[PDB]
């Protein structure tokens, strides 16, 4: 079963199980590997891992880590995924001095956003994009990792598990308690992961549900029935809400020209109806250097 | 052709055409029970109709559900020679699977095993999920029978912006359609016919080859054979009056229309 795997270093135990990177004895081929203890589990193979297994093997895409074997032996399961070196958060620290080159945000978030529309059309979401779970490898690539928290969208939605997320990354109308949900809560995400990757620091660093609203609005203006239609009647939000001005963009990122700035604020629009889609930002000018359009048949 | 209006976050086009490459990979055979010859069809049907019974009690999804039914038909069609024993543990194992998968509160494991009466242990189902899963080869996304039939009510309810999310239909049409789905899934011929078909071909017995083609895309002709097929399974819920919509005070309201159900469906299953 195992017989050609050599583990030579740990790189991360959490949420997500165990991960070891693992050597290929006879190739030189260098996996990822998630050990899962079955024994462990009163309630057998986990949900969070028969989950993140199927959606992987139908989600084939170069900005997505690829899933390429399941291996079962001694009441231990083990998943052996596609390797990169760092992670996204210890590179964002490692140049926290020095700036990241916009060459490579706009490049980076590119690609984040190819994978993003591959998950959305395939009728997927993330529900847990951080810098933690964006991967680069040493040629210059980046890619969504660790789809336990994903979940398919019957293209007429249900209500889904309501508390998704890590805080700081997690959306406006997850925080003021809406029902159902759909793909506009990865794209707020990754809008928060855009402007960190500007000003090398996370735009919403609340230390709870109620910090992180307020921490928000602070930025992008208490919201009301103008600006996003049904905020006042949803359940947490409360008439109490201090009030406070968006501020101008060229001040909370000062580095982005306005092909930018105006392409995160649609990102981070209050209302998911209108906040933009995965395949629409592609199309944005920001993207003017790396966008060739093609022919549309009507 | 797709029947989808313009899609906000993808290509209303991409998005279907990907969901219908979906029902290809995701092979079934109606004459599969030929491969456990000792294996007979009405026993299938008795299966389905206890996961129901089980799916209702512990008020699972519809979907969960058919993903059982799934799971089953897919993985038998890897296996040869089995026993009509085997069956009760091959089936709550694969119900298991989904439960785990669509719920957001499953039920614990012995609370599967407790139904089967002593005659299946959890540690008995936890070896069957695995064989199962490693025989699927991991292949638990499919588009379900009932799966095309919310697709197919919400594409019916369009209004003015085309809002194919936030689910808007009535129920007590859904539940009085999936009934004659729920039936027609216990005789092992419907494999012939795609779930997309199926769920078109009972739409089309509720309503019209007008919206069934408005909603689902599928022209007269395509479903027809299932249509001629359904017909048989469709008399019988005319003949009998179609349900009313019940309410279980655990379950919401705006989900009591995805909480599978149960009839005895025996003698209704015979009148074809
Ligand atoms: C966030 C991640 C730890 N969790 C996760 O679920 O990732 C997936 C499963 C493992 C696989 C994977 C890890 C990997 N090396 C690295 C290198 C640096 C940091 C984190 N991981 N390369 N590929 C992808």
């Amino acid at each position: 079963p195992m017989e050609n795997f050599q583990k030579v270093e740990k790189i991360g135990e959490g949420t997500y199980g165990v991960v070891y990177k693992a050597r290929n004895k006879l190739t030189g081929e260098v996996v990822a590997l998630k050990k899962i203890r079955l024994d462990t589990e009163t309630e057998g193979v986990p949900s969070t891992a028969i989950r993140e297994i199927s959606l992987l093997k139908e989600l084939n895409h170069p900005n997505i880590v690829k899933l390429l074997d399941v291996i079962h032996t001694e009441n231990k399961l083990y998943l052996v995924f596609e390797f990169l070196h760092q992670d996204l958060k210890k590179f964002m620290d490692a140049s926290a001095l020095t700036g990241i080159p916009l060459p490579l945000i706009k490049s980076y978030l590119f690609q984040l956003l190819q994978g993003l529309a591959f998950c959305h059309s395939h009728r997927v979401l993330h529900r847990d994009l951080k810098p933690q779970n964006l991967l680069i490898n040493t040629e210059g690539a980046i890619k969504l990792a660790d789809f336990g928290l994903a979940r398919a969208f019957g293209v007429p939605v249900r209500t889904y598990t309501h508390e998704v997320v890590t805080l700081w990354y997690r959306a406006p109308e997850i925080l003021l308690g809406c029902k159902y949900y759909s793909t506009a809560v990865d794209i707020w995400s990754l809008g928060c992961i855009f402007a960190e990757m500007v000003t090398r620091r996370a735009l919403f660093p609340g230390d709870s549900e109620i910090d992180q609203l307020f921490r928000i609005f602070r930025t992008l203006g208490t919201p009301d029935e103008v600006v996003w239609p049904g905020v006042t009647s949803m359940p947490d939000y409360k008439p109490s809400f201090p009030k406070w001005a968006r501020q101008d963009f060229s001040k909370v990122v000062p580095p982005l020209d306005e092909d930018g700035r105006s392409l995160l604020s649609q990102m981070l629009h209050y209302d998911p109806n209108k906040r933009i889609s995965a395949k629409a930002a592609l199309a944005h000018p920001f993207f003017q250097d790396v966008t060739k359009p093609v022919p549309h048949l009507r | 052709g797709s029947p989808l209006p313009v899609l906000s976050w993808a290509n209303r086009e991409e998005v279907w055409k990907i969901m219908l490459n979906k029902e290809k990979t995701y092979l079934r055979d109606q004459h599969f029970l030929e491969q456990h010859p000792l294996l007979q069809p009405k026993m299938r049907a008795i299966l389905l109709d206890w996961l129901m019974e089980v799916c209702e009690v512990y008020k699972l999804h519809r979907e969960t559900f058919y993903l059982a039914q799934d799971f089953f038909d897919r993985y038998m069609a890897t296996q040869e020679n089995v026993v009509k024993t085997l069956l009760q543990l091959i089936g709550i194992s694969s119900l298991f699977i989904a439960a785990k998968l669509e719920e957001i509160y499953p039920p614990k494991l012995h609370q599967f095993a407790y139904v089967t009466d002593g005659a299946c242990s959890g540690d008995e189902i936890l070896t069957m999920e695995l064989m199962i899963m490693k025989a699927l080869k991991w292949r638990l996304s499919p588009l379900t029978i009932v799966s095309w039939l919310n697709v197919y009510m919400q594409v019916a309810y369009l209004n003015d912006l085309h809002e194919v999310l936030l689910p808007q239909y009535p129920q007590q049409i859904f539940i009085q359609i999936a009934e004659l789905l729920d039936l027609c899934v216990l005789d092992v011929d419907c494999l012939e016919f795609p779930y997309g078909i199926l769920a078109a071909s009972a739409l089309y017995h509720f309503s019209s080859s007008e919206l069934m083609q408005k909603v689902s895309g599928y022209q007269w002709c395509d479903i027809e054979n299932c249509v001629k097929w359904m017909v048989p399974f469709a008399m019988v819920i005319r003949e009998t009056g179609s349900s009313k919509l019940k309410h279980f005070r655990g379950v919401a309201d705006e989900d009591a229309h995805n909480i599978q159900t149960h009839r005895d469906s025996l003698d209704l299953l015979d009148k074809a």
